[PDB]
């Protein structure tokens, strides 16, 4: 009883059975404040049974430094009572309440426990009752610039999935008598040792096709072994292997057992002694907070820091740690006691939500079990960070003035960014920006820009929107959420509607772009990221890059002359599969459902936009008679769709819905076995349809089978829709219709002049002339995954199953038909709020203006495995132009709008270089090897008017520059690369 | 990119392909029109095939879109044009030239592969009857990839 329709992107993560263990567990939260109301809205947008909220500290302003969820109106009450009633509205599956008083039965009725904000000995007093009672606890605390957590599912918890991966599959080419599997040509099977696989289909050795998982023993990139199985068989041929996936028991301690020894989770190996520090440091806290009342360390105070630093010497003392105290760290972690960052708030919120969620779902493998983070090297550097400076001003920013100070508080407020897109990662941004303070100043502004709509699917993982906003806008909802927030945002936000391409550029042009301060990206494509990262280049704008993938992120930042760009980089590409694969033998679920997308754009969206347009363009006919690739599939698919084949009722709809079945199911097949028959072999002996290729048999229709009802129904309702006809899905129609038809006999044919111009225009002139039908137009059928009510997933299930029955493939649902057809990414709410957390953790280094390329740091992390690494940014390429050391990315020439010749003969006088070839956009400007008359036509004209020339375009009013691509040789003849030319119109 | 396109471009200036012609359409570096010539050894003797060769944008880590245009009477391409070619599809790699492609395309023409067909028909008749598909062969390329 999930609903599909909010859960779509999260349960192609988790799956149907994670979601339903999930949605009967309760949490309960202790403590909400930033980090608290961060697990809180994760968990309730993750779909949780219900979500309980303790918190009877009543609020205060500084409070509001990462607490989304409260106002300048609240201050004096409760947080919990306060913030309930704005997390009820998130999700409307999972209800919140409101706690007055906790008693240690009482938290018996709950599945996890989160701990935050509690001093240690309460920690341990909970942490004591559910240790011995079965019941998930996470622990989570944020000070300043550092953080920690700690997990604690009980001594027998059961993992049954451990890296989020789905099975190991492949396929076998011959399986000795001594185990060895071999896998097929140039196929790596990529197990591990001691895993188990189970094998199905196998050709000679039956006994392995019962399906008991067997042991693993890796021999190679291509081959393993599974033992002896002598009695089984002597040898076997073909087959497929598929891995077992077994559950894991994993055995946790107690919170007053792991602090004497604890074990750590290493989020960084450059520093692997700071963990071991961090311990003794916030137990040091605790005990100092518990000896002042409650109170931590006041900001950059030294009398506290070194009383905290003796507290921190008594505990190395007391627990016996042979570990020696740095005393710098340990001090800067006093320092920043009281610090409230939102960027760690929302860090922290997205891990220790997924620690929630493994601990309902038994899924992924847990942080086990002291996971100590900090991002030191943020601290700023080029202000003044004191006692003075960092003490609080009665202000909503105290919690982040506490660790940067007002200066730095000062240069955030005057901030001018630039956000591409306003999805999960442009929410999050926006709503770390608003907290933050940035762009509140006078000379501050935000602009965001985004051109799609609310829809359905995206309220469950972008929080700024809600159910009465769908089909509004992105940016204008973002907007007045973020503005809403924190209201000196009022009027400091642009809004757009505007997609960022080569169409844009009078709109983000140079005046836009001379006045930011830094660009942030939170696309889903690789066109815009490239096309962003191409302005930023040319502007020299910092910029921030994020991208997520189910559980797993990453992060990047570009800085001007320091590190490469976005486009330095590749990525693995998309896979296709081979054409004479999809069109006559599949072997995978992927090839068939790729083959009816392609059948579907075929049947519904071609041939009406070739009808379309030949009753719109005039000339259409010749221009396709002389242009495209095959005139006569044109004119064929004009005159059926037209005359020969126009449905008058939906009664010839189903009637030609029954012929498209024949046509696609069994006749091209039988034709198919015709060809290649069943027993035929290769040219070198061995049979045709082995291995890879499955032999396909053909399909007769029976009505009562419901794949082939369905293919006829969405059929039938589709072609109606195309001819606007009113479609019907009561089965006694198709019942009635069907049974009155007659196939119409088939044959396989073997086979065995000028005429066929001839007969092209005798088939174009029997089709009626575009004068008798003037408004007349078909409706095409624009491919819609979101929307279940148009037949378009259900058509291309239908036709995808049929064709695994066809090659005895397994059918898959509509669930992962829509996956695969519909290009789906997974995405999550945590994955969203970590990399939010880290962009605005890097935010903090590029406002500070730092230099140094050790001090950045890209991120990447997996919270399926609980990986975090994070490394330096590669620095951006050096060459030698005429000796003297050029940066390949952030250099250009600067050159006035002179002619081409005078451009030559600037490079040869200046550069000592002689010029071959000289583009702009997509155009040759000039090549070496063009004929003279040509040059001696193109030399005396300006850079201007050479491209108005050449691409027979007008430059628009608002263009003011040119990007020239230049390739020039040495005076040996040698190449050597040398930037772009900025030429200034 | 576009430097890519140019430095590939001059490479078959410098040495010529004898064989192959590869050139921009107009002043366009995204839209190549190539020519290749039948293989002496083969029943295409004598033919002059025209492709069209199209660059993503994110050449050379995309695959180019070869297609025939001449129309040719072979296992392995179909009426399309489309040519069966594993290094188009899926084995691209950023580091093959349009020569490399040219040079494979012409050593497809020089042996047909019927054993993974593309046109099964045409894959049939050349298993079983091999002189009607000579007879054809040479027909189509008489008809079509002379004048
Ligand atoms: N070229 C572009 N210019 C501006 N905004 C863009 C561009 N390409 C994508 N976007 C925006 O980037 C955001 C990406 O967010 P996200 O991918 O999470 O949402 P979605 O694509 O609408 O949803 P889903 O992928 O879950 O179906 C969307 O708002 C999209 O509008
Ligand atoms: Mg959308
Ligand atoms: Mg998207």
């Amino acid at each position: 009883t999930i609903d599909e329709g909010l859960y779509s992107r999260q349960l192609y993560v988790l799956g149907h059975e994670a979601m339903k263990q999930m949605s009967q567990s309760n949490v309960l939260i202790i403590g909400c404040k930033g980090l608290g109301v961060e697990i809180a809205k994760n968990v309730c947008l993750a779909g949780v049974k219900s979500v309980t909220l303790y918190d009877p500290q009543p609020t205060r302003i500084e409070d509001l430094s990462s607490q989304y969820f409260l106002t300048e109106d609240d201050i004096g009450v409760p947080r919990a009572k306060v913030t309930v009633s704005k997390l009820a509205e998130l999700n409307q599956y999972v209800p919140v309440s409101v706690v007055d008083e906790l008693s240690t039965e009482y938290l018996k009725n709950f599945k996890c426990v989160v701990v935050t904000e509690t001093s240690l000995t309460k920690q341990l007093e909970i942490n004591d009752f559910t240790h011995k009672n079965h019941i998930a606890y996470i622990a989570a605390d944020s000070r300043g610039l550092f953080g920690s957590i700690f997990c604690d599912f009980g001594e027998n918890f059961i993992c049954t999935d451990t890296d989020g991966n789905e099975p190991l599959t492949g396929m076998i080419a011959s399986i000795t008598d001594d185990g060895v599997v071999t896998m097929l040509e140039e196929t790596r099977h990529g197990l591990e040792n001691g895993d188990f696989v189970k094998f199905t289909e196998v050709k000679g050795m039956p006994g392995l096709n019962d399906g008991t998982p067997r042991k693993v023993e890796v021999k190679g990139p291509y081959t393993f072994s599974i033992g002896s199985v002598k009695d089984l068989g002597s040898a076997g041929y073909n087959g497929v292997f598929t891995q077992v996936k077994v559950p894991t028991k994993i055995s946790f301690k107690s919170l007053r057992e792991s602090l004497k020894d604890p074990e750590y989770v290493y989020p960084d190996f450059g520093k692997m002694m700071r963990p071991p520090q961090y311990h003794i440091a916030f137990q040091a806290l605790s005990a100092f907070a518990d000896a002042h009342e409650g109170s931590l360390p006041r900001p950059r105070n030294d009398i506290d820091a070194a009383e905290f630093f003796e507290f921190c010497k008594k505990i190395a003392s007391t627990l016996q740690f042979d570990v020696e105290l740095d005393e710098k760290l340990i001090k800067e972690i006093s320092y920043q006691a009281r610090g409230d960052l939102v960027a760690m708030s929302a860090f922290l919120g997205g891990a220790v939500a997924q620690e929630v969620l493994k601990a309902t779902t038994s899924k992924f493998y847990p942080l086990k079990q002291y996971f100590y983070f900090d991002s030191l090297e943020s601290l700023p550097s080029s202000v003044t960070i004191s006692e003075e400076t960092c003490k609080p001003r009665g202000c909503r920013y105290d919690g982040q003035i506490a660790v940067f100070g007002s200066e730095f508080q000062e240069k955030i407020a005057s901030l001018s960014t630039f956000l591409v897109g306003a999805g999960a990662i442009g929410c999050e941004m926006l709503k770390n920006w608003a907290m933050m303070g940035v762009a509140t100043g006078e000379s501050g502004h935000i602009s965001v820009t985004d051109m799609d709509s609310i829809e359905k699917s995206n309220l469950n993982r972008q929080f700024l929107f809600r159910p009465r906003d769908v089909g509004k806008l992105k940016s204008e909802c973002a907007s007045t959420a973020v503005s809403i927030m924190n209201p000196s945002l009022t009027g400091k936000i642009t809004s757009y509607q505007e997609r960022v391409g080569p169409e844009s550029e009078g709109i983000f042009g140079d005046e836009f772009f001379e006045k930011l301060s830094l660009v942030t990206n939170a696309l889903d494509n690789v066109e815009a990221r490239m096309y962003v990262d191409r302005r930023c280049v040319f502007f020299e704008k910092p910029l921030l890059e994020s991208g997520t993938l189910g559980t797993k992120g990453n992060t990047q930042v570009v800085v001007p002359h320091l590190t490469e760009s976005y486009g330095s980089s590749q990525d693995p590409p998309e896979k296709s599969f081979p054409i004479c694969t999809l069109k006559n033998f599949p072997n995978r679920i992927e090839h068939t459902i790729a083959w009816a997308r392609d059948l579907f754009e075929g049947l519904f969206k071609q041939p009406i936009d070739n009808v379309n347009m030949y009753l719109s363009s005039p000339n259409f006919l010749e221009t396709s008679l002389k242009t495209s690739s095959n005139p006569r599939e044109v004119l064929e698919n004009i005159r059926d769709y037209l005359v020969t084949e126009k449905p008058l009722s939906f009664e010839e709809c189903i009637m030609w819905a029954r012929l498209q079945f024949d046509k696609f199911f069994n006749n091209n097949i039988q034709q198919l076995l015709f060809n290649f028959p069943k027993d035929s072999v290769t040219s070198t002996g061995q049979p045709f349809w082995s291995g890879p290729k499955r032999a396909p048999t053909p399909l007769s229709f029976d009505i009562h089978n419901r794949e082939h009802f369905d293919f006829i129904v969405a059929a039938a309702s589709l072609y109606a829709f195309n001819y606007g006809l009113k479609s019907e899905t009561d089965p006694a129609i198709y019942e009635r219709v069907l049974a009155g038809y007659n196939p119409p006999p088939f044959a396989p044919k073997s086979g065995i002049a000028n005429k066929d111009k001839q007969e092209l225009k005798s088939i174009a002139d029997s089709l009626p002339p575009p004068s008798s039908l003037v408004g007349f137009r078909l409706t095409p059928a624009e491919f819609e995954k979101d929307d279940d009510s148009n037949h378009h997933i259900d058509f291309i299930t239908a036709a995808s199953n049929l064709r695994a029955m066809n090659y005895d493939i397994t059918p898959a649902d509509r669930f992962k038909t829509k996956f695969v057809a519909g290009k789906i990414v997974p995405a999550m709410c945590t994955s969203t709020a970590v990399v939010s957390g880290l962009v605005c953790l890097e935010l903090v280094k590029l406002v500070d203006g730092k230099k140094k390329i050790e001090e950045y740091k890209n991120g990447f992390f997996n919270l399926a495995i609980g990986l975090f690494t994070f490394s330096d940014p590669i620095a951006s390429p050096k060459m030698k132009v005429n000796g003297k050391e050029i940066d390949k990315i952030w250099d250009r020439y600067n050159l006035p709008d002179c002619t081409l010749q005078e451009l030559i003969d600037y490079f040869q006088k200046e550069e000592g270089l002689e010029v071959t070839m000289l583009s702009s956009g997509v155009s040759l400007l000039y090549a070496n090897f063009q004929p003279p008359k040509k040059l001696a036509e193109r030399l005396p004209l300006k850079i201007s008017e050479l491209v108005e020339q050449i691409t027979k375009k007008k430059l628009e009013p608002f263009r003011k520059h040119l990007v020239l691509e230049i390739c020039c040789d040495d005076a040996n003849g040698e190449d050597v690369e040398v930037p772009f030319i900025c030429i200034k119109l | 990119a576009l430097k890519r396109i140019n430095r590939e471009l001059a490479d078959l200036g410098k040495d010529p392909p004898s064989s192959s012609s590869a050139g921009p359409v107009g002043d366009d570096l995204f839209h190549w029109q190539a020519t290749i010539m039948g293989p002496a050894d083969s029943p295409y003797a004598g033919g002059v095939f025209f492709l069209s060769i199209h660059f993503p944008t994110d050449y050379p880590f995309k695959p180019p879109k070869v297609n025939f245009t001449t129309r040719i009477y072979h296992p392995n391409i179909n009426s399309n044009g489309s040519i069966c070619l594993d290094i188009l599809r899926d084995q691209w790699s950023p580091a093959l030239t349009i020569s490399k492609v040219l040079l494979s395309i012409s050593s497809l023409l020089t042996d047909p592969n019927p054993d993974d067909p593309l046109v099964p028909e045409i894959a049939h008749v050349y298993k079983t009857d091999r002189s009607r598909y000579e007879l054809s062969a040479r027909e189509w390329t008489r008809k079509y990839a002379i004048g």
